[PDB]
Order: C-alpha cells, then sequence, then structure tokens
C-alpha cells in the first residue's frame, strides 16, 4: 500500500495515482477543498448523502 | 428485501419507485439527478405504463414529502437480452426536476477505476426497495435496507446456475436469510465510503430468495458509467 492503496491517499473520495504521487477529485455537487483532499458541497442535497433536514 | 431493517427517516433518501396505473410498486430504481433515475431494463417489460414515487417510506400513509413523476424518455441498453438479463440496465428521464429535500436526494456517481478498486473491495454494500420480505410472500410496505458482504465472483460463478456475466456481480450470504427480492428489483445497491454512498449497482435476479447457496445478483454500474454519462447528457 503505497499512494491511492494506504488509506486512499488520503483523499475524501476518488484517488488516482498519476505520474506517482497522489491527486484527489469529488462527485459532482463537490469542490476540491484547499488542502487538495476534502470535498466540500456545492450547495444543498449533494450527492450520497442521508438527508439530516 | 428479506432480513435486513426498514430504512429510517433520511437513510435512503435517494431510492425510487417504479409505480404501474394502478399505484403499484413493482421495481425500485435509484436518484441520480434531478431529472435522472437509474433503474433495470427487465423492469421496463413488467409495465406497459409507469411513473416514478421518490420521497416514499410507507406505501399505506402519507407524509406530504413524496412525489410521484411521470416519464419522459425511457433510455434502455441497446445490448439488453431476456436470455441472460446481460446488460440489465435503464436510465429514465423525468418530465418535472425532482425537488431535492428530507428523503429525497441523488446517490453519487463514482469514477470506474476508484469504484472498482476501492468500493467493490470493502467489505458490504447496501441494497433496499419495497419488496418482497419472504421469497413466497407479498411486497413490503415499508422502505427496507440490507447491509450484502460483496461475494468472490469466483465463488459466485460456482453457485449460479445461470450464467454470470461480466456485466453482472454476486452480493449477499451463503446461508444467512438476508437478500434482495422481487419488488427490488432496479433498485439501489450503494457503498458508503467516509459517510458518502455510491451507486455500485442495480438489484437485477436471483435464483429465488435468500436460498442457501445462492447470491444476489446485480448489474455492476462501473462497467456502464460512460454509458450512463452519455444517457444523462441525452
Ligand atoms: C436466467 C436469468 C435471466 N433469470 C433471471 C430471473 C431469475 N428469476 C428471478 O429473478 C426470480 C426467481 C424467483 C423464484 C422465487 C421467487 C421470486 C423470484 N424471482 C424474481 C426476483 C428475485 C430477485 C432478487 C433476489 C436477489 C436479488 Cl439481488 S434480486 O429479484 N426478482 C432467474 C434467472
Ligand atoms: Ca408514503
Amino acid at each position: 500500500r503505497k499512494l491511492c492503496s494506504l488509506d486512499n491517499g488520503d483523499c475524501d473520495q476518488f484517488c488516482h495515482e498519476e505520474q506517482n504521487s497522489v491527486v484527489c477529485s469529488c462527485a459532482r455537487g463537490y469542490t476540491l477543498a484547499d488542502n487538495g483532499k476534502a470535498c466540500i458541497p456545492t450547495g444543498p442535497y449533494p450527492c450520497g448523502k442521508q438527508t439530516l433536514e | 428485501i428479506v432480513g435486513g431493517q426498514e430504512c429510517k427517516d433520511g437513510e435512503c433518501p435517494w431510492q425510487a419507485l417504479l409505480i404501474n396505473e394502478e399505484n403499484e410498486g413493482f421495481c425500485g430504481g435509484t436518484i441520480l439527478s434531478e431529472f435522472y433515475i437509474l433503474t433495470a431494463a427487465h423492469c421496463l417489460y413488467q409495465a406497459k405504463r409507469f411513473k416514478v414515487r421518490v420521497g416514499d417510506r410507507n406505501t399505506e400513509q402519507e407524509e406530504g414529502g413524496e412525489a410521484v413523476h411521470e416519464v419522459e424518455v425511457v433510455i434502455k441498453h441497446n445490448r439488453f437480452t431476456k436470455e441472460t438479463y446481460d446488460f440489465d440496465i435503464a436510465v429514465l428521464r423525468l418530465k418535472t426536476p425532482i425537488t431535492f429535500r428530507m428523503n429525497v436526494a441523488p446517490a453519487c456517481l463514482p469514477e470506474r477505476d476508484w469504484a472498482e478498486s476501492t468500493l467493490m473491495t470493502q467489505k458490504t454494500g447496501i441494497v433496499s426497495g419495497f419488496g418482497r420480505t419472504h421469497e413466497k410472500g407479498r411486497q413490503s410496505t415499508r422502505l427496507k435496507m440490507l447491509e450484502v458482504p460483496y461475494v468472490d465472483r469466483n465463488s459466485c460463478k460456482l453457485s449460479s446456475s445461470f450464467i454470470i456475466t461480466q456485466n453482472m456481480f454476486c452480493a449477499g450470504y451463503d446461508t444467512k436469510q438476508e437478500d434482495a427480492c422481487q419488488g427490488d428489483s432496479g433498485g439501489p445497491h450503494v457503498t458508503r465510503f467516509k459517510d458518502t454512498y455510491f451507486v455500485t449497482g442495480i438489484v437485477s435476479w436471483g435464483e429465488g430468495c435468500a436460498r442457501k447457496g445462492k447470491y444476489g445478483i446485480y448489474t455492476k454500474v462501473t462497467a456502464f458509467l460512460k454509458w450512463i454519462d452519455r444517457s444523462m447528457k441525452t
């Protein structure tokens, strides 16, 4: 387990190994955060989230 | 769903239910966006005319959060065959957009490579629906969900009396009495990853329900991602 094989490369969602090194990305409706790992919802009711309200 | 638990308020918001002219649910579906529903192709033959209900958890009571939507376009995979149920996938374009709210929200479509190496290698997935609670029982009036373990592809093929194509995968238990069933077809098989749920399958078929030595067969969504995107773009 090196890159994306090691704890998903620390990515919140999609992890891909580009020319070595980890690169994270997110599903539509989310934007990659400043740390380039977390995924932040673009608006209300982002995909994959159980509705709490 | 045989066994499992009932979906609590807001737990299975991406669940869609295909209803016939007489308001009866016959298949499930997965909300992909405000205009698109993912379901199984074989479900398209259960009714000459149907609509899609969302935000529904109890078929015999109203909690004003449910909504019926007419289907504008039915996009069935052109390679689907009733002989083997291969390519059991279809996308429905709704006439009016779904308004997301409590119990109504889309599941996430993942990227193929990541989904196959990370999502499908997880221990379990989650299937849900309004289907039979027992193989010979009747349809459930309560939306249910079940955690189903991913089944080794080899064991899958060894257990099936029917061919398991590259567009299908097994999930469920060998002997434990928990599995999807008639009525859940076309429904969601999602996989949780860091509290975000991703569509990983479509309830397809099975030799009975919860039978020992048999598993639940699902359409492999990751094999149709490009196809799904195309369908939604048009
Ligand atoms: C040769 C291929 C093309 N063929 C596809 C259809 C399969 N038959 C069923 O499908 C089916 C059998 C069956 C037997 C008792 C009760 C319900 C049944 N269903 C209907 C049913 C059962 C289920 C599921 C069970 C676990 C799942 Cl996952 S889906 O969803 N619908 C037999 C094999
Ligand atoms: Ca209801």
